[PDB]
């Protein structure tokens, strides 16, 4: 049942791409993107759409000490611009 | 030879921090800090006062037997 709400609620048709690339003709693919995946929900079915929140950025450390590994991994990271923001560049 | 890399041999533990531009420098300083200061000095307060207060005991008696040892003796300069 859990994964079932979460089909229900996370596989709207707005959140959806169908993409294709190669061989393809695009108005073959867009008639048969209308015979079978037309109408898969549309409707959030309660009024109740989810709304993505922003993340708060925590400069901050875990250190897993093991000694008995041969070599260790280390990350280091500061905040990052997003997708949208072009200096990404 | 004795320097960060070859100290201890430490298994399976993980240590969480935070930057100390991200948290305060005086978490509720005086709500903990009080309660925190009564546990340890009622922790320490018997192995501690206790001989300092035999000391403040003996330097007041050692004074004032020196004050009566310097006074004049009235038995003195009676038989006469
Ligand atoms: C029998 C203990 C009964 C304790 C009752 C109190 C309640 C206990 C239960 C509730 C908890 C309260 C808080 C507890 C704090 C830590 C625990 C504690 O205080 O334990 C008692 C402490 C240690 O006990 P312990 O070392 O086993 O006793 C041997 C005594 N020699 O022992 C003490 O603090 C006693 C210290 C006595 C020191 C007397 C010193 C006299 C002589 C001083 C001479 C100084 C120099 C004089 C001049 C010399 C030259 C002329």
């Amino acid at each position: 049942t859990d994964l079932t709400d979460y089909l229900n609620r996370h596989y709207k048709a707005p959140r959806m791409v169908l993409a294709a690339a190669g061989g393809v003709e695009h108005q073959q693919l867009l008639d048969l993107a209308q015979k079978h995946l037309s109408s898969v929900s549309r409707v959030y079915e309660e009024d109740a759409v989810p709304g993505l929140t922003p993340c708060r950025f925590t400069g901050s450390e875990i250190r897993h000490r093991d000694d008995a590994l041969p070599l260790a991994h280390v990350a280091i990271a500061v905040e990052g611009p997003g997708w949208a923001n072009p200096d990404n560049v | 030879g004795r320097e960060f890399g070859n100290l201890a041999r430490i298994r399976h533990v993980i240590s969480y921090s935070l930057s100390p531009f991200e948290q305060r420098a005086f978490p509720s300083y005086f709500s903990k800090g009080i309660p925190n200061v009564l546990r340890r000095t009622r922790e320490r307060i018997l192995r501690v006062a206790p001989p300092f207060v035999v000391v403040y005991l003996i330097y007041t008696w050692g004074n004032q037997e020196f004050e009566q040892s310097k006074r004049k003796n009235p038995a003195m300069y009676e038989n006469d």
